[PDB]
DNA sequence: TCGAGAATCCCGGTGCCGAGGCCGC
DNA sequence: GCGGCCTCGGCACCGGGATTCTCGA
């Protein structure tokens, strides 16, 4: 049925796109109301999410300030291990690299 | 290649691209090289509780005495919280030459009363070898049989020293039906035990269990009814064998066995449970039964 | 037992002595996490992958027996995983491997806060090998769950966008096109995700706020990450927030498109984008700059054109400031 | 044989018809799907097999979720048998494949690929869950009820036909 | 009720949409790799056919809800406006809550960029340290020639093992006897024997 | 985070 | 052909780890 | 009536009795 369903899918998307293009925006029958019923409903829903989105965007900068402190601390511990590893690379360069086998036997 | 190969493997596995593994009927595995006849024969008719074992970091098949002492001194210390531990490479429990040699872990108590007899094997598990680095000696299968307390102690020791982790391998009833089908498809003679399928219906108040034990030769003749392509058993052939069982049980007792789940499939080749206490190895097909079991352990690890 | 001392009687004098001196396997190790952060070595990222896979499997099978009390250590362990990835900054290769395994089985709210922060740290794969495996399920639950899970995905994919664009910025630093096509397709698929989520919830302002929060990080691709990936709005969000009904979403869109103007101008300096992207942005401009109105009407009711401006502007409309100055 | 548009719709009635051999779990899912006081009438229907004994006055059925209990191969042999009595114009958007028992992964008589292959070869969404536990039911119930308002047309932007274009 | 009749209009303008789509599909009477391709080029083309349709619906809805609300300035007190003043307050509690956000996120972003620059840099540098330790591993193959290193190592191990025996019988002979151990300047350097 | 928060407006 | 010996199918009679109870803080 | 304590008991793996069936009186 996979192919028998793909063919009907393309046949149905064709009908739906030919019917959406038939759908002119029908704003003529829009609403007999003065739309205060829909207005003061939509602002009230706005009041329902605006408190509900300030409560989320306040936690957003809460976690962003907490993470700014945390990642500043991480960056500090990273530049420390960066300068430390760089100075270890420079020091381990031509200090332990200048190691002879016979000199290692003489140290023994 | 060292990790990204495993990531691509994980992608392939999670993709679930047309899985039905047409499997070769477990071929008579003539005992390869050494395979200590006394040891292997002791290892056959023992009810191994399967586990999935992640690859062991920094393991070597030379330092067996050091690990033996390190674990013996740990087990008897868990008694402080009489026992000898003998790591023993099995030398032949491997599918291909490149697989890691299977090695044992036996809690020998005075005499050779082997309390626990652990067993890590990696046979035909080259879907894990080619994805893990050289430092890890990967043995996906772990085999307990000793008390669960000692297994949950040696597993902790292995986690502590090797960074290997034991998930208890649970063969789902799908894989259980698969192995129940390829084991009545084998070419054996003198069937040791009847082909029993311990079903367990999902009733909420009660827990009725069914033992659909077939005569082993009668199930072979029933398998030949649904066996058409030789050499390899398909998912449809396995399902038709299982549905011939269903249509011989719902025919008789009017209860749809297909609405139940397999919990144990005893066969002349090898018994196999679900909850872990799975692999009894009646016959010497254990390199094929273990091949399936390791392939299933890869599924859990990977 | 464990350093339980008996010098407490002496610790009258010894507490005076303290006052006298005053006067006269690796996740729970932050000091060691820096090591694994710096070694992308084979036997350690694999010694660690196998622990994470078998901890996110065993302790997640632990859900199937409690699902209530085990749902607090798993949450607090996934929090440690999340923190370790935020520090170490690459997605653990068991974090995705557990996600593809446990996303299809996943519900909407079972450790949502942790699972949808794991998605953020997913090793950029192709968006052709990660889309069917994961994003085809972060749409299977995106379109069936409530707004409170919907906003938690375009936020999850918002952070995923940054965690992919970081690893692409230094892919410019450490010396593209086929990597380019991946973030572009991720953003379009979110841009496909975020036009139909706009339709499920009847243009809910909360959800489109998070949509723009995602797009607040799509305007600044060139300026921030040095990536030439200016991807404009799909109109199903652009005009849906243009003709929206609040300004905390209107000025949000205005900030995004101003950063879009800035990023396109910056891309014109260094250099398809030009033809169709500039056409679409001039479409989003002429239509909107002629349109720059309902939430502004709310302000005007609460309220000489320049004075109206000042009343605006002064009252927090900063995205409008950045546009109007541009 | 069920058809999507054989009956006329109501007003806010979104009639989903659960399909699964086990019926206590279907009853639990229906209870959880009506536990939340949604904005739509929710005349949930239950069943065992799609022949659906021919009783007129059955409303315009807006969703058939084939609850395939992965623990039991019967739930697939009774779904695949019941999948042949669904109209081909019904499989487009108004068909979901619930796979209860997934995630437990130890009782699964059915490999979850097989339900994946079944739900892909019929071109319909496949929503895993574990219906036995209310914690994964009271969130799958709010997924089936928002798919419901999509197929029943209650969200005035998305058809059932638009739905499968999202869950492919 | 009007809201309920509105939910009906909407629901029926979509149920008849589905009905007309199906009857048009019934009115009408292959390359599966492209059968999903000429399935995709509508799910993008119906998408541009109805996102513009919904976008025209929304613009004509907001234009009327603006003109209707343009009549709202002309009306009386409208306690709605008392609720909108607090929405201005909420906007201030969000657009200022975003004022940090385009700044806090900017700081976190260049913090993340610096951190990842030092992470790839540290991985390169620490890989250099590890390959230099590997170079010291070739220096390790410089001892396992074992022509005179092995014998001296063995006689060092067989002598320090006497020097860790005679030593610990000084920690046990200048302890058990009549030691007067540390009130003596000879033993004080011989007791407290360095390991 | 806003994910840990978005899990407590789902409840509340 | 038949009578004792060995092996092994059928189910014990045993071994041994979770569950329930129970006594200070 | 709880804290670390302890004691029955389902499940299950290993040890002889009677049925198979081969060989001697």
């Amino acid at each position: 049925a996979q192919l028998s369903l793909l063919i009907m899918q393309v046949k149905c998307l064709t009908a739906e796109l030919s019917q959406w293009q038939k759908k002119t925006p029908e704003t003529i029958p829009l609403t007999e109301d003065v739309l205060i019923t829909l207005g003061k409903e939509e602002f009230q829903k706005l009041r329902q999410d605006l408190e509900m989105v300030l409560s989320t965007k306040e936690s957003k900068n809460e976690k962003l300030k907490e993470d700014l402190e945390r990642e500043q601390r991480w960056l500090d511990e990273q530049q420390q291990i960066m300068e430390s590893l760089n100075v270890l690379h420079s020091e381990l360069k031509n200090k332990v690299e200048t190691f002879s086998e016979s000199r290692i036997f003489n140290e023994l | 290649t060292p990790l990204q190969k495993r990531l691509e493997s994980v992608r392939k596995q999670s993709s679930f691209i047309l899985t039905p593994p047409r499997r070769k009927i477990p071929q008579c595995s003539q005992l390869q090289e050494d395979v200590d006849p006394q040891k292997v024969a002791f290892l056959l008719h023992k009810q191994w509780t399967l586990y999935s074992l992640t690859p062991l970091y920094k393991f070597s098949y030379s330092n067996l005495k050091e690990y033996s002492r390190l674990l013996n001194a740990f087990i008897v210390a868990e008694k402080q919280k009489n026992i000898k531990v003998i790591f023993s490479t099995l030398l032949g429990m491997k599918g291909t030459q490149r697989d890691p040699e299977a090695f044992l872990v036996q809690i020998v108590s005075r005499e050779g009363k082997v309390l626990w007899t652990g067993w890590f094997c990696c046979v035909f598990g080259d879907s894990l070898l080619e994805t893990v680095s050289e430092d890890f000696t990967c043995l996906p299968l772990f085999l307990a049989n000793g008390a669960e307390s000692n297994t949950a102690i040696i597993g902790t020791w292995f986690q502590k020293t090797f960074d290997c982790y034991f998930s208890p391998l649970a063969i789902n009833a799908f894989n259980l039906s698969w192995m129940a089908a390829m084991w009545t498809a084998c070419k054996m003679d003198h069937y040791v035990a009847t082909t029993e399928f311990l079903w367990s219906v999902p009733c909420s108040p009660q827990s009725l269990d069914i033992s659909f034990a077939i005569h082993p030769e009668d199930a072979k003749a029933l398998w030949d009814s649904v066996h058409k392509t030789p050499g390899e058993v398909t998912q449809e052939e396995v399902d038709l064998f299982m549905d011939c069982l269903y249509s011989h049980f719902h025919r008789h007792f009017k209860i749809h066995l297909s609405a139940t789940r397999l919990v144990r499939v005893s066969t002349s080749v090898a018994s196999a449970h679900t909850d872990g206490k799975i692999k009894i190895l009646c016959h010497k097909y254990l390199i094929g039964v273990l091949a399936y079991l390791t392939e299933l352990a890869i599924f859990q690890i990977e | 037992i464990y350093f339980k001392n008996s010098e407490n009687l002496w610790k009258t004098a010894l507490l005076a002595v303290k006052q006298r001196n005053r006067g006269p396997s690796v996740l729970n190790n932050s000091l060691l996490l820096h090591y694994i952060n710096c070694v992308r070595d084979e036997p350690v990222l694999l010694r660690f992958y196998y622990w994470l896979s078998q901890t996110l499997q065993e302790e997640c099978i632990w859900y199937k027996v409690n699902n209530y009390e085990h749902g607090k250590e798993f949450t607090n362990f996934l929090d440690t995983i999340i923190r370790a990835e935020c520090f170490l900054q690459e997605g653990f290769y068991s974090c995705e491997a557990f996600l593809y395994k446990s996303l299809p089985l996943w519900d909407g709210l079972c450790c949502r806060s942790q699972f949808l922060q794991l998605v953020s740290w997913i090793p950029f794969s192709s968006f052709s090998e990660v889309k069917p495996l994961l994003f085809d399920h972060l749409a299977q639950l995106f379109f069936t769950s409530t707004i409170y899970f919907k906003c938690s995905v375009l936020q999850s994919l918002k952070e995923l966008l940054q965690n992919w664009l970081l690893w692409l910025s230094m892919d410019i630093h450490m010396k593209l096109g086929g990597s380019m096509n991946s973030v572009s397709k991720l953003i379009h698929y979110v841009g496909w995700l975020s036009t139909t989520a706009m339709r499920l919830e009847s243009n809910n302002t909360f959800l489109l706020h998070f949509i723009l929060d995602f797009y607040e990080k799509v305007c600044d691709i060139y300026i921030n990450y040095n990536l030439p990936l200016v991807v404009l709005f799909p109109p199903g969000i652009f005009y849906s927030a243009l003709l929206s009904l609040d300004t905390s979403i209107l000025n949000q869109l205005c900030f995004i498109m101003h950063r879009y103007r800035k990023n396109l101008t910056a891309a014109k300096k260094n250099e398809n984008f030009s033809s169709k992207t500039y056409q679409e942005f001039n479409h989003y401009l002429t239509s909107m700059v002629g349109c720059l109105h309902p939430s502004f009407l709310s302000y005007a009711v609460s309220f000489k054109w320049s004075w109206y401006l000042d009343y605006l502007f002064s009252q927090g409309l900063q995205g409008l400031k950045l546009f109007i100055r541009s | 044989v069920l058809r999507p548009l054989d009956k006329l719709p109501g007003l806010n009635t979104a009639t989903i018809l659960l399909v699964g051999t086990e019926d206590a779990l279907l009853q639990q899912l229906a209870d959880s799907m009506l536990k939340e006081d949604c904005a739509s009438e929710l005349k949930v229907h239950l069943a065992k097999s799609l022949p659906l004994p021919s009783s007129v006055n059955r409303p315009r059925i807006d969703l058939i979720v084939f609850v395939v209990n992965l623990h039991s191969k019967y739930s697939l042999q009774n779904t695949e048998e019941s999948l042949r009595h669904v109209d081909a114009s019904f499989f487009l958007g108004k068909v979901c494949f619930l796979a209860t028992g997934a995630g437990r992964e130890s009782h699964c008589s059915i490999h979850r690929h097989t339900v994946v292959k079944l739900a892909h070869t019929y071109q319909s969404p496949l929503l895993y869950c574990d219906l036995e536990v209310e914690g994964f039911r009271a969130t799958m119930a709010q997924r089936l009820v928002r798919v419901l308002q999509i197929c029943a047309g209650h969200v005035p932007g998305v058809s059932a036909l638009n739905l499968l274009s999202l869950l492919r | 009720r009007m809201t309920l009749l509105l939910r009906l209009r909407a629901q029926t303008k979509q149920q008849l949409l589905e009905y007309k789509s199906m009857v048009d599909a019934s009115e009408e009477k292959k390359q599966i790799e492209a059968k999903i391709e000429d399935l995709e080029n509508e799910i993008e083309e119906v998408k541009v056919a109805f996102e513009i349709k919904k976008l025209a619906l929304d613009r004509m809805r907001l234009s009327t809800a603006l003109k209707k609300n343009l009549e709202k300035i002309s009306r009386q007190s409208s306690v709605l406006m008392d609720n909108m003043k607090h929405l201005l307050e909420l906007n201030k509690l969000i657009m200022k809550s975003q004022q940090e956000s385009w700044d806090l996120e900017e700081k976190l972003l260049d913090i993340r960029k610096k951190r990842l620059q030092l992470k790839q840099a540290s991985e390169s540098k620490l890989l250099e340290i590890q390959t230099e330790k590997n170079k010291q591993k070739i220096d390790l193959d410089s001892m396992e020639n074992s022509e005179r290193i092995k014998i001296i190592r063995q006689n060092l191990q067989m002598e320090i093992k006497i020097t860790t025996v005679i030593q610990h019988v000084f920690q046990n002979l200048i302890l058990g006897s009549k030691v007067n151990w540390a009130e003596d300047p000879a033993l004080k350097e011989i007791v407290l024997q360095l390991e | 985070g806003v994910l840990a928060h978005l899990e407590r407006l789902e409840t509340q």
